[PDB]
């Protein structure tokens, strides 16, 4: 729907990091690169940004009321 | 909806002794303590306290259910020390070490910040 | 029948997380301190939301959850706060609480990131830590969210929004030489960070009358605290839980 | 007293049918004052025994080296002095049968004697005048020291 704040496992910061991430793939980054230039060692939270689905994004297609 | 309240895993409610004493009638000086509102975080450290004491025969703990905030520890000593004594003694050790432990760690902190 | 004398070396401090090693400590103390360390530390975070007008694509419910896990800078505020049910105040006050509010009006032909930057403090101690930002939500034009809050005290045993650390990495014997852990190939197996054997070996010599000693730590903040700061008040944590039952028992035993 | 056999043994086999327990080797050892055979199962982990190593072996009722008996319970505050410290590998077990060959008419002349300590299984065969210690269902202390 929208990016979790928090990785599941771990609990760290990961809804600050979908704009840059997107930003990082218009930059012509491979996806590991850009998850790294992200700082986002462990599997656990690149797991997070790599399979998210930005779903608002559908949503707000659609008028409000 | 019988989810419980968060809190009733570290709170208690009125009527609730934290700790109990409960002497072992199968063993002489056997002791059992049953702690309310705890986890393996105390057992586990205080057992190990335990074991350490010479004078401890016997130190176990076990936590009843998961979803019942009970630990219950069983002490035997030998017949010149209560288990209560032992307890004791675990437990101002067990404060020693952390109190020296968060000194050396402010320390070293600070030897790290400067360099 | 005595305490350890416990001895701490920290190979890396920064922002994000700190690197230490404490030697000449049973397992089960070393333990405990990584468990303080998620369950134990207290901190601030949002845990009461009134929403005034939400008109977002979200419900109410999903705002005041994705509120809730927003980590806010409690370094040394959360010290002399009180917890909100101790507190005699009239269910808040600026000793138990911190007030927020939030009021973001999108009235404009381009989708409006409602960011943590939007979340207003009435105290500049606590703030979001990303004050790139924390999206709270996307708004279409004609969109309002408009509510307030409050962030009290808590920690990472009630619910993990309090939870102030983001992965608490801790090993001991790199190497296995207790054989706590039995390798059926131990030639496949990468070698830990800390490990010293030569990569010609793959374990360390059998140790009949090893015990576990040295243990790594990699604590790394979610951002709330300073790394240094959430192992100093887990210490202080868990001596203070082991005096209350000391007191208890004292008061038990007479 | 309460020493029901004593002897010295070299090891002829360390494990002659494959090593089936990773810590857990079988000896089979020789007896040269007497002819024994000895099969005994060790836990090479802790006390690590290579071929054709000697060792003392003792198989006491008791450790007190007293005669007191030793009630079966583990007391680590024990402060009598106990036989273990003269020893390396003290082994506690109950010896659970007593073959023989004996006939219908003639008593046994090898007995054989299998003790169990906690699973790890022994067989002492011999003469029978060496085993008259043995009696099924007693406990006993196994204590072992390798010898130069
Ligand atoms: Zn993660
Ligand atoms: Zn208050």
């Amino acid at each position: 729907m929208i990016i979790p704040v928090r990785c599941f496992t771990c609990g760290k910061i990961v809804g600050n990091k979908w704009e840059a991430y997107l930003g990082l793939l218009q930059a012509e980054y491979t996806e590991g690169d850009a998850l790294d230039a992200l700082g986002l060692k462990r599997y656990c939270c690149r797991r997070m940004l790599l399979a998210h689905v930005d779903l608002i994004e559908k949503l707000l297609n659609y008028a409000p009321l | 909806m019988n989810a419980p309240p968060a809190f009733e895993s570290f709170l208690l409610f009125e009527g609730e002794k934290k700790i109990t004493i409960n002497k072992d009638t199968k063993v002489p000086n056997a002791c059992l303590f049953t702690i309310n509102k705890e986890d393996h975080t105390l057992g586990n450290i205080i057992k190990s306290q335990l074991l350490k004491d010479p004078q401890v025969l016997f130190a176990g703990y076990k936590v009843p259910h998961p979803l019942e905030h009970k630990i219950i520890i069983r002490v035997q000593t030998t017949p010149d020390y209560s288990p209560q004594e032992a307890f004791t003694n675990a437990i101002t050790d067990l404060i020693s070490e952390l109190s020296l432990l968060e000194e050396r760690f402010r320390v070293a902190i600070k030897d790290k910040q400067e360099g | 029948p005595y305490a350890n004398q416990p001895t701490v070396r920290i190979t890396e401090l920064t922002d994000e997380n700190v690197k230490f090693i404490i030697e000449n400590t049973d397992l089960a103390v070393a333990n405990s301190i990584r468990r303080v360390f998620i369950a134990e530390v207290p901190i601030i975070a949002i845990d009461w939301v009134q929403i005034d007008a939400n008109s977002s694509v979200l419900h109410d419910e999903f705002i005041a959850h994705r509120l809730g896990l927003i980590p806010l800078t409690s370094d040394d505020i959360v010290d002399k706060l009180q917890y909100s049910r101790d507190c005699t105040c009239e269910e808040f006050c600026p000793e138990c609480s911190v007030e927020f509010t939030l009021d973001v009006r999108c009235n404009e032909d381009q989708t409006r990131h409602v960011t943590s930057r939007d979340l207003i403090s009435n105290s500049p101690r606590v703030i979001p830590v990303t004050s790139d930002d924390i999206l709270i939500v996307k708004l279409r034009k004609g969109q309002e969210l408009r509510l307030r809050a409050y962030a009290k005290k808590g920690f990472g045993k009630e619910h993990a929004k309090w939870n102030p650390t983001a992965g608490v990495a801790f090993e001991y014997d790199p190497d296995n030489a207790l054989r706590h852990t039995v390798y059926p190939k131990p030639e496949e197996w990468p070698k830990s960070e800390y490990s010293e054997l030569d990569e010609d070996e793959s374990q360390a010599p059998y140790d009949p009358n090893g015990k576990p000693e040295r243990f790594y730590y990699n604590v790394e903040s979610c951002g709330s605290l300073r790394p240094e700061t959430i192992v100093l008040s887990a210490l202080s944590g868990l001596k203070k839980k082991l005096s209350d039952l000391q007191t208890q028992l004292s008061h038990e035993i007479q | 007293a309460g020493i029901l056999f004593e002897d010295i043994f070299d090891v002829k086999d360390i494990d002659p049918e494959g090593k089936k327990f990773d810590r857990v080797s079988r000896l089979h050892c020789e007896s040269e004052s007497f002819k024994m055979d000895l099969i005994l199962d060790v836990n090479i982990q802790i006390y690590p025994v290579d071929l054709g190593d000697k060792f003392r072996l003792v198989i006491a009722s008791t450790l007190y080296e007293d005669g007191t008996l030793d009630d079966g319970e583990y007391n680590p505050t024990d402060d009598r002095p106990s036989r273990a410290d003269q020893f390396e590998y003290v082994m506690y077990g109950k010896v659970y049968r007593i073959e023989g060959d004996e006939t219908s008419t003639e008593a046994a002349t090898r007995l054989s004697a299998y003790v169990s300590y906690g699973g790890l299984l022994m067989r002492l065969q011999g003469d029978a005048n060496n085993l008259h210690g043995f009696e099924v269902d007693s406990r006993v202390y196994l204590l072992m020291k390798k010898l130069a």
